[PDB]
RNA sequence: UAUAUAUAUAUAUAUAUAUAUAUAUAUAUAUAUAUAUA
RNA sequence: UAUAUAUAUAUAUAUAUAUAUAUAUAUAUAUAUAUAUA
């Protein structure tokens, strides 16, 4: 692989690592609440293992 | 040749030009064209006197035995039927009768006649039976004669003109002179003998004359009488004579065809007789070739890549043929001979068989023989009374051998019934398959995307349409007052018009209208019954959406639609070639009448139930396409019935099933018959266009899969067959499209399956289809028939008879067209002769003669003036016809693969450059100041002297008149617009997107000062395009015609001395040709019949490049960025603009505005805009930015690798450094390569390496000017 | 029948023409 | 090219594949005719000498 | 030899496909500012005389009859002796020979 | 006097010239190259009975 | 040789060495079986040295 | 589709004891490829994420 | 709805030593086949029962 | 005029292929006779 | 009247043998034309 392209590829991967996305926070803190509430609403209760 | 002396002086000159004696010029071009338009057509027959025929053909007097027409027609239930003579109920075609007694005399030409005004009046007013029967007979008989692109006599004149003088040889070592000669053609001698009956004082009265309104006939004297069949016989003879000459066949085969036609013409119902013994020729030749001992030769070695879904094939050498590989199926001689005995034509079979036995080994001669003999079938567009056609085709119902018992269904769900689990068999398989697909469709956020919704609604509108009257009645019936826009001059029956009326109305109000009548149409065919066109109304088309969607998913996600993606049709070419190779055994199958066999009682009920059940998984309250959820009564439980909501999709099914159960209600209004419109229902599926192929292909695949995996193993007997039948699946053994299908067996190990097992296998399949009422119509002859393409041992066989030189379909009593359209007919006509491989030299000669006649035309005001015009011959060069001989050159040096448009011009000039420059210097004084490409020698004046500019600009002029607008009609235009926009923009988000994009775009384009006035594709203009199309579909007023002629003449007369800016710049490049490229395949192996050393240029072009499209790294640019687009806009315009912007280095927001202008949301717009790059783009993808495209003629050749690594844009040791493109090469090199390969393809002979040698200006200057032009447009 | 423009040799079958054409024509 | 462009089916079992492939090749007395010809050749040669 | 080769090619499970190699080749990144592209050269050289790819089986079959006939490298494939190692097309030919 | 006579003269006399004003000798030359390549094909792939 | 091209040449050569071809395995393990079987089929037995 | 897969994965958790979400087979790098084949590498990256 | 085989087997019991019911030869999985071929596996199961 | 080479035509001999006629064998169809069954 | 079997006659198809004709290839002889040499 020509290093120039290699330099580019590591660059774009670096950019992805630095995006200030909100999803990881939402998964850890907010999504469980939504599930906990909706579990009492669906016609079929949750069925887990 | 005394015939050459018989020709008038201008025609003698033209013949000399066509023979290559002299360079063609506008002068003689006009003289020939003019004189043809003024002399009576009978003189062409008069020319035949000067041919000393020496052929053994006798025309029996049995032809002139007119059967009385009065017994061939009757009316019952107030409809004029055909009352067949023979007990066969299919004898519904035109009889053999003397039309004479029904003729008056014309005031213009007293000799010929037309129908009595008394007869048509009584049939119209009194509805008198005999009057109506006579009228109907006259109309259809005239129509059958009209099924020609122009008058046959003119074509005969063309053939005589070209054949009047042998062509001059070129200097090429492969330029074989014609082996065939006149005075040996049975066809011409036959024409002579039969025409001897039609002369009274050596005048040779034509039996009929075609006119724009049909055809007229000549009143016979008291002694004689003219049978309509004679006219048809002449057309077939003329067509055969032309074809035989072009295909260069032995006179013996032509003799057989003449006897073939004569025997058919002798009996009654010339059409019916021909139709009965249609398949005789292919069966005698194609189906049975190598059933002998001395078999051998070379054959292609084709391999199918592992991801078979992609349909990728590789040429990988050749295979020696031997006896173990010879075909296994029984020959076809016995049945054909048995049939021929009926018409006492056994001699034809004996002649054909004996001649065939002279080709025991597979080579060029064998396939060439096969091509020629198969070219003998009649090329007539058969036409019958539409009333009989509709009555004969839709009167069929499938016969099911094991119907689903009524006890196999559950309780109703309002309309549908679910299938009980306990039921097994093919029906269960079908039910599960559709149900599974319905489930996948059920949850799919791909829909409810507003853009996708726009696509579906827009897909429903086209310029054509029908059933508008039924629509207006049904809605008016329910109290719905639709708008009208008549002042906007657009046809009411157009699907556009009805769509505009619907835009405002709430959809559910329209539900009652889906159960309304549907009009119908008929399109004639060459070798079969006429096809049917059944356009639904827009509402019905909308309701049936779930059926289409599920079918699409079944296709695209099971057997990848079996090529029904139709991306390029050429993907079937390598497929059949591979399927016909010796190692593989192939079987051709097709449903007898899939349209007539799909029905509700068995099929549609199962599908409706499966779809309705399959949609149960999903929100019960979720409207779809404006159809809300509703409450339906569930009665599955007799003890606990109730009602529950159902989603909109299910509501659609509820109505759709109701409609299917009720059956389609058609209304026939045939014009050829007289006053006999009526309506009758049928279960026949509409199947009017490609929208039906999806459903039939899905069911086709499903039944086949169940047969292979379940039914056959459980039922077949041969253990060996079971062993090979297993380990076989449709995804790698079967393909189909609609009714048509191909089944290929796994490679039997160095061997072939016993014909005994084949018979067992084929028999069981027939019974399997018989179970649910499908006649499978299978055959096994070790050949490949798929989508009307024929392959034998990996060599493609063009079935030329399906493209008759003279024949052309016309579905209405009137041609309804204007003179300039004939030019496009000529262009399309010529291309077929290239697609099909004919003798390229002779075909070119005939083509120019056709062009010369077409070059001239006129028109007359309904009351007032006349108008006239004609083109300089250089137009046709620009349109894509190679010149035969330029001044200073040698004839026949330009190949038919010469590209049309600017590319063809550039290549011609590039070769012609040096002679022009030097000659101009001697002949003319120098121009006053230096020129970029020319020296001071001033060639442009010379080109004007040749009228090149006139032709170059004339071809640019439009050829169909334009309708005029009006202001109160513009209120309707706005009303039409508003409603079309309203129908298009059902929601608001799309409208906001487009408006923002347009506003930003013009703001950027002006402020950044890229340019102004750039017509960028945008949704706001889609309704405008629709409106223009709708108005264009109307018959133009005469004033528009007068404007056309005046404008055209002015464009011709205006003295201009410049081409388009692109062509001007293109001339700055110098290209040279090196040695021949390394060969693709062995020249011994035939790949296309007729592309042999005899037909050298085709043989060269195919051999060098190889036919199999094998773009392993190019992909021919099919990866367009915008996969999803709305109708009306052009993808090829969109990507061209995007690349042009990218080359211009526009800021990203420019791309954002453009993308947002076609509905793309900002997020995806950024996503799309980022993908745009000069690297991933393909050569053709980027080269199209300046309209440099690949000619259609090249689509059958493997041009990819050549363009990639054989067109050197910069060879270090040859190119001048001035031409070094430097950094801009990233987008400059593809352009140069395209120009180079275009020039290389232009010249005749083998393909050579193409090299740029010099640009007169610096490459930098060229790039700069190109960037300017790119910015300008 | 078929013929070669360089030497006027005439051939009954095209295969014979091909093999001849390719092999017989090339101080 | 043949050396570098060799590939097969994903989960090939050679014994099975060859089992199907060779099945038709051992169905007849073809191999034995040459044995019979060899014997006759032997007798003919000796007698001639 | 021909009989065995054709018979052999019928039963084998091996399949040849030049495409996989070309993809591996073309995926190589390179600059567009160079006067010569090795990629184009080797691709041009890589395609056989015809699109034949049959010599491989011919070599296999010959082994069963090496007493009768011997395969030999085609004489025309050798690099020209007058060239030098820096002449890339000659260099590639040498590589194919030793392989 | 005739294009035929001129064409025959061009093929015969100027059989090896390279003047741009003439086309046909070059094409014939290319055809000769075409044949030589054709020899290269069967020379390593002959035809068996 | 300019190093950029030189870098390219070693790159493409490396790519060839990394292709996961099947042929070498087939030669060592499967081809001998095919020969051994076919040796009993051809009209002419093998003739080796 | 506004990324139905994401919400689909979340919903599946509530009924993991009944249904399991799996990565689609097509969304895999072909086993015949090398690490240097960029599209294959990106695919593997997405699978890991 | 015939089930002739079932009754045939029962009847044959009273006449063993005169007629013997045997499993259909073609009902067996092919010998060359492998266990991984599911249709063959089912045959073996039914054969066992 | 003679000799050599090339092409064409005729005659003779040999070999292959096709067609026709005659003889023998096999298969199919039709007609007649006998036998059996319905 | 129908079906099956056997025998006889006629026609068609296939194979083998003999005769005749045509075409192709090879060899020999003769004639004609063209080129070269004396
Ligand atoms: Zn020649």
């Amino acid at each position: 692989v020509n290093d120039l392209t290699r330099r580019t590829m590591t660059g774009v991967m670096t950019a992805m690592r630095q995006v200030k996305t909100m999803t990881p926070f939402y998964i850890q803190h907010m999504c469980p609440t939504e599930l906990s509430v909706l579990a009492s609403v669906t016609v079929t209760p949750p069925f887990q293992v | 040749e005394e015939l050459f002396n018989a020709l008038p002086q201008p025609l003698q000159q033209l013949s000399l030009a066509l023979a290559g004696e002299i360079p063609l010029t506008d002068h003689i071009f006009e003289q020939a064209a003019s004189t043809w338009h003024v002399q009576p057509r009978s003189l062409t027959y008069k020319l035949l006197d000067h041919i000393p025929f020496s052929t053994p053909v006798v025309v029996p007097p049995s032809i002139y035995h007119s059967l009385d027409w009065s017994k061939c027609f009757a009316v019952n239930q107030d409809r004029v039927e055909r009352v067949p003579t023979i007990d066969d109920p299919d004898d519904v075609y035109v009889p053999n009768s003397d039309i004479g007694p029904l003729l008056t005399s014309l005031h213009t030409i007293p000799d010929y006649g037309f129908l009595h005004p008394a007869i048509e009046n009584d049939a119209t007013t009194l509805r008198a039976e005999r009057a109506r029967c006579a009228s109907t007979f006259y109309k259809i008989a005239s129509s059958q004669a009209r099924q020609v692109k122009l008058d046959p006599i003119r074509m005969l004149g063309f053939l005589l003109l070209v054949q009047a003088r042998p062509r001059v040889p070129s200097g090429l070592v492969t330029d074989q002179p014609t082996r065939r000669d006149p005075t040996q053609s049975p066809a011409l001698h036959a024409i002579w003998q039969v025409m001897q009956y039609y002369k009274v004082a050596g005048v040779y009265y034509a039996p009929a004359l075609v006119v724009p309104s049909g055809a007229i006939w000549w009143i016979p004297p008291p002694g004689k009488r003219n049978v309509v069949s004679v006219q048809y016989l002449l057309t077939d003879l003329i067509n055969l004579a032309i074809l035989a000459h072009m295909t260069d066949m032995s006179p013996t085969l032509e003799l057989t065809g003449v006897l073939m036609y004569l025997r058919a013409a002798s009996s009654h119902s010339h059409a019916y007789t021909l139709l009965q013994m249609k398949s005789v020729f292919p069966a005698l030749s194609l189906r049975s070739m190598y059933r002998n001992k001395g078999f051998g030769g070379k054959a292609p070695a084709i391999e199918w890549t592992e991801p078979r879904s992609k349909y990728k094939f590789r040429w990988t050498g050749v295979t020696q043929l031997h006896d173990g590989l010879r075909p296994r199926s029984p020959s076809m001689d016995v049945p054909t001979l048995e049939v021929l005995t009926k018409y006492e034509l056994v001699d034809i079979g004996h002649i054909i068989i004996r001649e065939r036995n002279a080709h025991p080994r597979h080579n060029h001669d064998s396939v060439r023989f096969v091509r020629d003999v198969m070219a003998l079938t009649s090329g007539m567009y058969l036409v019958r009374q539409p009333t009989m056609s509709v009555l004969r085709e839709y009167s069929q119902v499938p016969d099911i051998k094991d119907p689903i018992p009524p006890s196999a269904w559950t309780g109703p769900i309002g309309n549908v019934r679910y299938l009980l689990p306990s039921v097994q068999g093919p029906a269960r398989h079908l039910y599960d398959t559709w149900r599974a697909a319905a489930r996948q469709i059920a949850q799919d956020p791909q829909w409810h995307d507003p853009l996708n919704q726009a696509i579906m609604r827009a897909q429903y509108v086209t310029a054509r349409g029908g059933s508008s009257a039924s629509l207006k009645f049904a809605l008016k019936v329910t109290g719905i007052v639709l708008p009208e826009y008549d002042d906007s001059k657009v046809k009411k029956s157009s699907k556009i018009y009805q769509a505009a009326q619907i835009a405002r109305i709430a959809f559910m109000l329209l539900i009652a209208a889906i159960h309304a009548e549907v009009t119908m149409g008929i399109r004639n065919q060459v070798q079969r019954r006429a096809r049917s066109i059944m356009p639904l109304n827009v509402i019905q088309q909308a309701i049936s959406a779930p059926h289409t969607l599920v079918a699409n998913y079944i296709n695209k996600h099971m057997n990848l639609s079996t090529t029904s993606g139709s991306v390029v049709t050429d993907k079937v070419i390598p497929l059949i070639l591979y399927a016909s190779t010796p190692p593989n055994t192939v079987v051709n199958v097709d449903i007898k009448a899939c349209d007539a066999s799909i029905t509700y009682n068995y099929f549609l009920s199962v599908i409706c139930g499966a779809m309705h059940e399959g949609f149960e998984v999903g929100n019960a309250d979720a409207a779809f396409m404006g159809v809300p959820s509703t409450i339906v009564s569930d009665r599955r439980s007799s003890v606990a019935p109730y009602s529950r909501p159902i989603s909109g999709l299910q509501t659609m099914v509820q109505h759709l099933a109701d409609l299917y159960a009720a059956g389609f209600r058609y209304s026939v209004s045939d014009a050829f018959s007289s006053g006999n419109k009526f309506s009758f229902p049928t279960s026949t599926f509409p199947s009017g266009s490609t929208a039906t192929s999806t459903e039939h292909t899905a069911n086709n695949s499903t039944m086949m899969e169940y047969f292979l995996n379940v039914h056959a193993p459980s039922h077949v007997k041969s253990a060996s067959l079971k062993r090979i039948l297993t380990d076989m699946t449709i995804q790698r053994n079967y393909v189909c499209q609609g009714d048509d299908g191909i089944l290929l067996l796994p490679h039997e190990a160095a061997s072939k399956i016993s014909a005994d097992d084949m018979n067992e296998l084929l028999t069981c399949l027939r019974d399997y289809g018989q179970l649910f009422g499908w006649n499978y119509d299978i055959d096994w002859s070790d050949t490949a028939e798929y989508l009307k393409l024929y392959a034998l041992m990996g060599c493609r066989i063009p079935n030329t008879s399906r493209h008759p030189p003279v024949g052309k379909e016309y579905a209405a009593p009137q041609t309804d067209e204007i003179w300039p359209s004939l030019i496009d007919i000529v262009i399309g006509h010529h291309l077929n002769g290239v697609t099909d491989v004919l003798n390229w030299r002779e075909w070119l000669r005939f083509s120019w003669a056709f062009a010369c006649y077409s070059s001239r035309g006129g028109y007359t005001n309904p009351k007032g003036q006349s108008f006239s015009a004609q083109y300089p011959w250089w137009t046709f060069v620009y349109l894509g016809i190679p010149p035969i001989l330029l001044p200073g050159q040698t004839p026949f040096i330009h190949s038919c693969y010469m590209p049309p448009g600017d590319q063809g011009m550039f290549s011609i000039l590039n070769g012609w450059r040096d002679w022009l420059i030097s000659h101009a210097s001697t002949t003319l004084p120098p121009l006053r100041h230096n020129h970029p490409v020319w020296g001071l020698s001033d060639v442009p004046s010379l080109l004007s002297q040749f009228g090149v500019y006139a032709g170059y600009h004339a071809a640019q002029h439009y050829r169909r008149p334009k309708p005029a607008p009006e202001t109160a009609s513009s209120d309707s235009i706005n009303q039409i617009t508003s409603d079309l926009t309203e129908y298009l923009f059902y929601d608001s988000a799309l409208k906001a997107r487009v408006m923002k994009g347009r506003y930003n775009w013009e703001r950027l384009s002006s402020s950044l000062s890229l340019n102004v006035g750039s017509r960028v594709p945008s949704l706001f203009d889609v309704p405008g395009k629709w409106v223009a199309a709708g108005r264009d579909a109307e018959k133009p007023p005469p004033s528009s015609v007068e404007d056309m002629f005046t404008s055209l003449n002015r464009c011709i007369r205006r003295p201009t001395h410049s081409f388009s800016r692109l062509l001007e710049l293109y001339l700055r490049v110098h290209v040279t040709l090196g040695e021949s490229i390394p060969l693709a395949i062995d020249p011994d192996v035939p790949q296309v019949a007729g592309a042999d050393p005899a037909n050298d240029d085709h043989w060269f072009k195919y051999t060098c490049l190889g036919d199999i499209p094998s773009a392993t790294r190019n992909y021919f640019g099919e990866s367009l960025f915008v996969g999803r687009v709305v109708s009306g806009l052009d993808v090829e315009a969109v990507d061209a603009t995007l690349l042009r912007l990218k080359i211009l280095g526009a800021p990203p927001e420019a791309f954002i505005a453009v993308l947002n202008g076609i509905g793309m949301s900002d997020s995806e717009a950024h996503q799309i805009a980022g993908r745009i790059s000069l690297a991933n783009a393909q050569l053709v993808q980027i080269a199209r930015v300046v309209h440099l495209s690949i000619p259609s003629s090249w689509m059958t050749l493997n041009t990819g690798p050549y363009i990639h690594h054989h067109a050197y844009d910069f060879k270090p040791g040859i190119t001048q450094p001035s031409a070094k493109s430097r950094d801009k090469s990233i987008w400059m090199s593809p352009i140069l390569k395209l120009l180079c390969t275009s020039y290389a393809m232009t010249v005749a002979g083998p393909v050579r390496t193409s090299i740029v040698t010099e640009i007169d200006g610096s490459a930098a200057a060229l790039s700069g000017n190109l960037r300017v032009w790119m910015r300008d447009v | 029948s078929y013929v070669c423009n360089v030497c006027n040799a005439r051939f009954s079958t095209m295969s014979a023409l091909s093999e001849h054409l390719r092999s017989d024509h090339r101080s | 090219v043949a050396m570098l462009c060799g590939q097969t089916e994903t989960n090939l079992i050679p014994s099975h594949h060859y089992g199907k492939a060779f099945a038709p090749l051992f169905a007849s007395n073809a191999m034995f005719t040459r044995n019979q010809r060899a014997v006759i050749t032997r007798e003919a040669f000796v007698c001639a000498r | 030899v021909e009989a065995l080769s054709t018979l052999l090619r019928s039963v084998t499970p091996l399949v040849l496909d030049p495409t996989v190699l070309t993809n591996a080749i073309t995926t190589i990144s390179e600059s567009t500012t160079q006067t010569i592209s090795p990629i184009s050269e080797i691709l041009r050289l890589l395609q056989p005389m015809g699109n034949d790819y049959a010599a491989f089986w011919k070599c296999i079959a010959s082994w069963a009859y090496n007493g009768l006939v011997t395969t030999v490298l085609s004489e025309d494939a050798f690099p020209d002796s007058s060239q030098s190692i820096t002449h890339l097309p000659s260099m590639w030919k040498c590589l194919f020979l030793t392989l | 006097s005739t294009m035929s006579a001129l064409s025959e003269h061009l093929r015969s006399d100027h059989r090896d010239d390279a003047s741009t004003l003439l086309a046909t000798p070059m094409i014939n030359n290319a055809i000769r190259s075409f044949l030589t390549a054709w020899d290269g094909i069967r020379i390593l792939s002959p035809d068996v009975s």
